[PDB]
């Protein structure tokens, strides 16, 4: 069944699972034509496939060439996502394949179920959570590798950096979703918070800055403030 | 014209024959139904006055034998049986006719309803869906489940309709996942028509038999089967033109015959709105769309 507030800790048990987010697969700029009509130009996208227990991010870059000569691209994008997730599962050793795949948007259920018919024991599940994975392209290093790609490419990142050496996966996931929620609500402010102090750097294999435990508590507090604010600034409260 | 005599009517019962029905009182001098048109399958069906639970009945073809009805007080139902002694049977029927103890199958001459509902239905295919090979006729009732229903529990008493499942490896060719799921023509024309049913007449026959079991016995599994077979056609971009024209006629007469007060449970909103308004064949069922819109515009 669906994943929600009530069964949240299931994400951090020892049954392998993946979240799949397709928001950033088909991305366009909308522009005017010389005739004054409107057209779209696709830009590179990505499938966001995340193990929430380990922080393993399998980032499949979707190059604009996959859309050439195709119709109904928003519909194709869901099937392309399912095709690539199925290919990823088949590429993993049996003992690494997920027991569940949780899709962040319900429209991915039928595409993924059909592509995974060979895997009747893998549960395909929706969620009622409003997870902020669309903001993945606000992470500079992820955006950079997507925009520079010249061909289809799978790039691997730990989305938690080294946090699991110090905190549990429940706490790491909560930090991740707080960071991503902030970046979704006000990217400029969020990014200012994360980089305001030039003495804290981002290691070359990492995505986020090397905060001490104490600085993370401060950072996390600043992100909550931002989110509550924007919620006022938005609703006037 | 053929006859199904009754030994007696010991319990009060509503008796149906095809789309007709009449009430028989407890111990009323009723000895059966005469003037049954030859050339069609028929169904004789029953609802006891004391237990509207379980509608039940028998599919039969008088060309296949001499059949009668006899109440069984142990099992508590009207049972169809075959009389092998042809001279005994003719003599029984002649006495009951002379005493005018039989109702007449009340077909209006203009009326093609039953033909139109059973055009492709054959007794030999019914007997493969309803397995009881020692009898020439086939029992169905409200509670019987389908083979597919059992997959998702007595197999001898099941309706062995052809399993249709749109999210199945039978329905979806590896590498054509999106193509085959959004346009089911492969599954309709190659898997089902060429492979399993052999021709569209056999497909339509099972579709018609499923509707009739849903209508006459409120058999839920049969209703599911009827809708699935409709949806498989409407969801196919490539359907022979003669099949679409015939489907429109088939469904027209099914919707025309459906009791107005049973539409809420026997018609699936999603299937009909998709079939008439979203599917590839949304523009190909003119008669069916007109009768549906004039008779059940709420459902849409
Ligand atoms: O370096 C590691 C282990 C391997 O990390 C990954 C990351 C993404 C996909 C698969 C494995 N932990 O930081």
């Amino acid at each position: 069944g669906a994943m929600n507030s009530s069964n949240y800790a299931e994400l951090f048990n020892n049954d392998i699972k993946l979240f799949v987010d397709d928001t950033n697969v088909y991305r366009v700029t909308v522009h005017k034509t010389f005739e004054g009509n409107v057209a779209t130009k696709a830009i590179n996208g990505c499938i966001f496939t995340l193990n929430p227990k380990t922080g393993h991010l399998f980032l499949k870059i979707i190059h604009t060439s996959v859309w050439a000569g195709q119709k109904r691209l928003s519909q194709l994008a869901k099937w392309k996502t399912a095709e690539e997730v199925s290919a990823l599962v088949r590429s993993l050793p049996k003992e690494e394949q997920p027991k569940q795949i949780i899709v962040t948007r319900k429209a991915m259920l039928d595409p993924l179920e059909v592509h995974m018919l060979d895997f009747p024991n893998i549960a395909i599940r929706p969620t009622e959570l409003r997870l902020p994975f669309s903001a993945a392209m606000s992470i500079d290093k992820l955006s950079d590798v997507v925009m520079k790609a010249t061909e289809p490419q799978m790039v691997l990142f730990n989305i938690y950096d080294d946090w699991l050496d110090r905190i549990s996966s429940y706490t790491a996931f909560s930090r991740l979703t707080l960071l991503l929620r902030a970046l979704k609500t006000n990217e400029e402010s969020a990014k200012m918070i994360l980089l305001s102090d030039p003495t804290i750097t981002i290691k070359s294999y990492h995505l986020w800055p090397s905060f001490t435990d104490e600085q993370w508590i401060t950072i996390e507090s600043q992100m909550r403030d931002l989110i509550l604010t924007e919620y006022g600034r938005k609703y006037n409260v | 014209m053929n006859t199904v005599p009754f030994t007696s009517a010991p319990i009060e019962v509503t008796i149906g024959i095809d789309q007709y029905s009449f009430n028989v009182k407890e111990n009323q001098p009723f000895h059966g139904i005469k003037d049954i048109p030859i050339g069609h399958v028929h169904v004789i069906h029953f609802q006891h006055a004391d237990n509207s639970s379980m509608r039940y009945g028998y599919w039969f073809d008088c060309r296949m034998g001499n059949f009668y009805i006899q109440y069984d007080p142990k099992d508590g139902l009207y049972k169809m049986m075959e009389e092998r002694d042809g001279a005994k049977f003719e003599n029984i029927v002649h006495n009951f006719k002379e005493r005018q103890m039989m109702v007449s199958y009340p077909k209006i001459d203009e009326d093609d309803t039953w033909y139109n509902l059973t055009e492709f239905v054959q007794m030999d295919k019914i007997r493969k869906i309803v397995r009881k090979d020692e009898n020439q006729f086939s029992y169905v009732d409200s509670s019987m489940t389908t083979v597919q229903e059992n997959e998702l529990s007595d197999p001898a008493h099941s309706l062995n309709y052809t399993v249709i499942n749109f999210k199945s490896r039978e329905a979806i060719r590896p590498g054509h996942e999106m193509e085959d799921f959004l346009d089911k023509s492969y599954y309709l024309n190659t898997v089902m028509l060429q492979g399993i049913f052999k021709n569209s007449s056999n497909y339509f026959g099972e579709l018609q038999f499923a509707f009739l079991n849903a209508m006459f016995f409120g058999n839920y599994g049969s209703s599911l089967q009827w809708h699935a077979m409709i949806e498989l056609i409407c969801s196919s971009a490539t359907v022979p033109k003669h099949m679409l024209d015939k489907l429109d006629e088939i469904l027209y007469y099914q919707i025309k015959t459906l009791p107005e007060q049973y539409s809420d449970i026997l018609l699936n909103e999603r299937v009909w709105n998709i079939c008439l308004y979203s599917s590839f064949q949304k523009n190909s069922l003119h008669n069916t769309e007109k009768i549906m819109e004039n008779k059940y515009p709420e459902l849409l």
